[PDB]
RNA sequence: GGACUCGGUGAAAUUGAAUUGGCUGUAAAGAUGCGGCCUACCCGUAGCAGGACGAAAAGACCCCGUGGAGCUUUACUAUA
RNA sequence: AAGCGAGUUGUCUGGUAGGGGAGCGUUCAGUCCGCGGAGAAGCCAUACCGGAAGGAGUGGUGGAGCCGACUGAAGUGCGGAUGCCGGCAUGAGUAACGAUAAAAGAAGUGAGAAUCUUCUUCGCCGUAAGGACAAGGGUUCCUGGGGAAGGGUCGUCCGCCC
RNA sequence: GUCCGGGAGUGAGGCUGCGAGAGCUAACUUCCGUAGCCGAGAGGGAAACAACCCAGACCAUCAGCUAAGGUCCCUAAAUGA
RNA sequence: UUUAGGAGUGAAAAGCUAACCGAACCUGGAGAUAGCUAGUUCUCCCCGAAAUGUAUUGAGGUACAGCCUCGGAUGUUGACC
RNA sequence: GAGCUGGAGAUACGCUUUGACUCGGGGAUGUCCGAAUGGGGAAACCCACCUCGUAAGAGGUAUCCGCAAGGAUGGGAACUCAGGGAACUGAAACAUCUCAGUACCUGAAGGAGAAGAAAGAGAAUUCGAUUCCGUUAGUAGCGGCGAGCGAACCCGGAUCAGCCCAAAUUCAACCCCUCAAGCCGAAGUGGCUGGAAAGCUACACCUCAGAAGGUGAGAGUCCUGUAGGCGAACGAGCGGUUGACUGUAAGGUCGUUGUUCGUGAAACGAUGACUGAAUCCGCGCGGACCACCGCGCAAGGCUAAAUACUCCCAGUGACCGAUAGCGCAUAGUACCGUGAGGGAAAGGUGAAAAGAACCCCGGGAGGGGAGUGAAAGAGAACCUGAAACCGUGGACUUACAAGCAGUCAUGGCACCUUAUGCGUGUUAUGGCGUGCCUAUUGAAGCAUGAGCCGGCGACUUAGACCUGACGUGCGAGCUUAAGUUGAAAAACGGAGGCGGAGCGAAAGCGAGUCCGAAUAGGGCGGCAUUAGUACGUCGGGCUAGACUCGAAACCAGGUGAGCUA
């Protein structure tokens, strides 16, 4: 029998007080803002390092919507561009790339444009 | 510790073995019988159905 | 020694099978509503039931002393080669020689040996067996 | 004589936590952290009550509770 | 010698009362060759792994032991029960020093002195807030002595304490 | 298609569709059953908001498309015919 | 200074017995028991609901059954067309 | 044994080696109260009256039974009864009832009293002295016929032993034998990091005796135990042969309590007023009575041994840890106070204090030097020493920016325990985004619980109470009580019940079965069949408050009424 815990729960606090990043005050050694702010801290951070694409998602649609209109340019009516090559497939990350090279799109215009007839 | 029930210790309490336990079926005796024909040759273990768990701490130890 | 193991005399035997469970303790784990804490649980020393119906109603029949309900000794392996351990006081193996209240016969038919009995019985049951098998009448009382 | 300058002492009832403005709306409709909009240089102390569904005992007015106590009546009934 | 799956298809749903199921570890006990003086156990912090819980790398400090695999036992684990005590609290330095029935000062002292002391002036009670007897407290009264603390400022005054 | 058993729950719900009952066919009032929904899971649409149009997931990728919703802006998407 | 607890006191209020007497306090009988209600502790892998009916001096009480998990099973009996 | 009498260990004072210093047992000065009792009578306090006597003051005063002295009554923590007697609860409430004869009161003695050798239990035409538990029987009965209480029939041992009202005990020699003071009791050391290391290493010795422990780092050769055995003066204590003694003189009716029996379909304990019969082949009952059997005879007790108890003296356990554990690891201090009656909180410096001379601010508390200290980040209110609150600075950002909080998101100052345009300590700001517990259909709420820290943190524990997964024992299966062994045991053990053919009210029947006038039917040995069972953790449940706590109300006893009267 027997057993007298009152050490052994110092670690446990601690070993979830790992999150006592810059919150406020001093809410890094607290016993209060801690075990709670850590709920706090215990949200949307399970999926928030995915569901972030919907915020990084907030950027190609003002660049890929229409850049250099001293073409024509459309991005939504035009999507059916893309995917007029023979093989366009992909889309994205090349979006992230298209941040470089301004000529991705030169000779990649009239090239899907008019690819009707 | 059982204090087995004798009263519903009477009645049907013997056990059978590996099939079905019985009962009693019990119609209405007594008077003003002067009608019915069927059940007067059905009466003894009327088995019920199966509700049969209630009735176990009415006995279960040396009969 | 010492230097790269962890036993050194087995006991570590382990097993090959189990036998314990999960085990409870009741209001646990520090959750659960658990069961109805109105009366039942604690106490409440009546069933866990209904109560003392269905139980009234039939007029009772009584006769249950111990009076006599008997055994039996089977009849099926001992009229054939057994010759000599089966009188009415040596056999006690199957609580037989215990005395007092009756053993009655009740055996089968046909019969293609036979065997000796220290009988003290003369059931209407093994009237199919009680000379094909063989050993006298004597009526006791 | 208390509210303001200064020396010392300063507790209790209570309480998750304040980057603690508002509308109109919305919500188990009485929202300031919600919606949409407008708006303030941040802080200290004096003073005031609309404010947190003000505080205290988990309404004791009531009902539910096969709760208790208390008094009376020929209530069932014990009883000097 | 205790049973285990890639190759693959649907299920792998999220789950409140629940079913089958794995563990982290502390205390008791087995085997202790043991692990620790370069000092482990007490504790403070560093991105290896783990289904989570947790196991890991090292010093720091600390002072004498301590846990391990196969194992069973134990009051085996919520911060959270308007709980209970122990301590820190904040209301916050504000309200308040008590019945609003005046006081100034010379001077003794010394650590500085406004409330002590030697004292001229003021005023409140004086059928009183006088003195003795009644109950009570028991150490009040003194020769006086020191602030740790108390007299809800404090003080070189007490009937604190000797 | 096919029963025996160790053990549940807590009996007091809401709404849209389906029709009546008490009813100025009035009431997230009240009774009923029948699909769903929330009591046991998040979103877009819906200003955000339990049953409504689309859709219920093994953890990780700033990879693709569909339905709703939108193609002027605050935060996506042709004031194209 | 006797009266006292289920009695006395009493100007009757149903006031008091020692700051609450609708019958003192304290040690003791049992924790009044409780379907009320606060709670009932570390971390989990696959499955899953009732406020419907019958019962009740019975109702947010409780019993059981359709309703969940598991052991065994049902050699053609499934539901749709 | 020769030295010094308990904590402010007390400096000093004083005594030694034919008895100072501590003491074992038989005694003694023994203050007020306790029975104490001269009187008063509110513990620490006041009076008469007789013996004594240099004028002072010394010997003592209270009730009961053989009565004329004396002997006894005191206070008691658990053991038997007796006068003894409710009660919250349950039956889901609810007067017979369960608690039960339990709380409390009062009487007795020994640490043993209580039943215990009889007008008896059983039942085949047997067996003797009480109780306990073992097994049965958890049966019969009881019974608002409800929960529920619950013998005898067969069993173990401690024990299987005699006599009491009218024709043994007392002092002692010897003693197997206990009781404290107390007697000896074993067997080698060096070097390091360091406090001498019992850790690294080295070899012998001690052995029926090698459990705990102290001396700075766990030591058999430093030591107390353990095996070997001893001890008187005083006495008990379990005593063995014997000396002073003499070891053989009432059933019954009516009303009811109990017993298992709530009392009625039943004798049996006994009482309220009535009957004192039988009187010996007469008499007490077999559960009322008839008939026959069985056994015991008015008339009074003793019986040690075990069963059940736990104030003290050694020793012993998979417990706690000084708010843990009894409240007490030197306090139930002070006290709460109207009264019996309720009470803390709190431990710890290292082996050892060596708890410390010497110049400073100061009234001093508190702080300097420096030894002490192996080690003084032990530190003269003292181990290590985590934390809300609380103490300062700094690398960085910030008042013109708005939501308790959030996570990511480009930037932004710092750093680079691996130039490797890669990160560490971070923020204006962006998507927006409402907490947890948790009795809730139901919210994110203002629905409630929450300032924090440290712990307590509950359906389990004994019970053949039962059912069931797995592993195993067996297929003809498995054991209680303790008797012997006895730091494990254990075989020996059929008391015994459960499984077992069943059905039937049962009787009894029968491998098949209740119906009656009986091939047609429900169950069964049966059966295209397990006939099993014991141990353990375990599904639910159970006998108990036994998931804990929160209620005003019912009771026994006891305490003042100085509060209002």
């Amino acid at each position: 029998p027997r057993a007298k815990t009152g050490i052994v729960r110092r670690r446990r606090h601690k070993k979830v007080l790992k999150r006592a990043k810059g919150f406020w005050g001093s809410r890094s050694k607290q016993y209060r803002n801690a075990f709670q702010t850590l709920l706090n801290a215990a949200t949307y951070e399970y999926r928030d390092r995915r569901n972030k694409k919907r915020d990084f998602r907030r950027l190609w649609i003002q660049r890929i919507n229409a850049g250099a209109r001293l073409h024509g340019m459309n991005y939504s009516t035009f999507i059916n561009g893309l995917k007029r090559a023979n093989i366009d497939l992909n889309r994205k990350v090349l979006a992230d790339i298209a941040a470089r090279e301004p000529e991705a799109f030169k000779a990649l215009v009239d090239a899907s444009r008019n690819a009707r007839q | 510790p059982k204090m087995k029930t004798h009263k519903m210790a009477k009645r049907r309490i013997k056990i059978t073995g590996t099939g079905k336990v019985m009962a009693f079926k019990s119609g209405k005796r007594h008077q003003n019988t002067g009608k019915s024909g069927d059940e007067i040759r059905g009466k003894g273990k009327g088995f019920v159905l199966a509700k049969a768990e209630w009735a176990r701490m009415k006995l279960m130890l040396p009969r | 020694h010492d230097l790269k193991p962890t036993p050194g005399s087995r006991k570590d035997r382990k097993r090959v099978g189990r036998g314990p469970g999960g085990t409870d303790k009741t209001a646990g784990r520090g959750h659960k509503g658990q069961k109805s804490r109105s009366g039942a649980g604690k106490g409440a020393f009546f069933e866990g039931g209904r109560s003392r119906l269905i139980a009234r109603l039939p007029k009772r029949g009584f006769n249950n002393v111990g009076t006599t309900y008997e055994v039996v000794k089977l009849s099926q392996l001992q009229d054939l080669e057994d010759t000599t351990f089966d009188r009415d006081t040596l056999e006690a193996y199957r609580l037989v020689r215990r005395k007092n209240r009756p053993v009655k016969l009740l055996a089968s038919g046909e019969i293609s040996r036979a065997v000796t009995v220290h009988v003290d019985a003369a059931s209407a049951a093994a009237i199919k067996a009680v000379e094909a098998a063989g050993g006298r009448v004597v009526l006791p009382e």
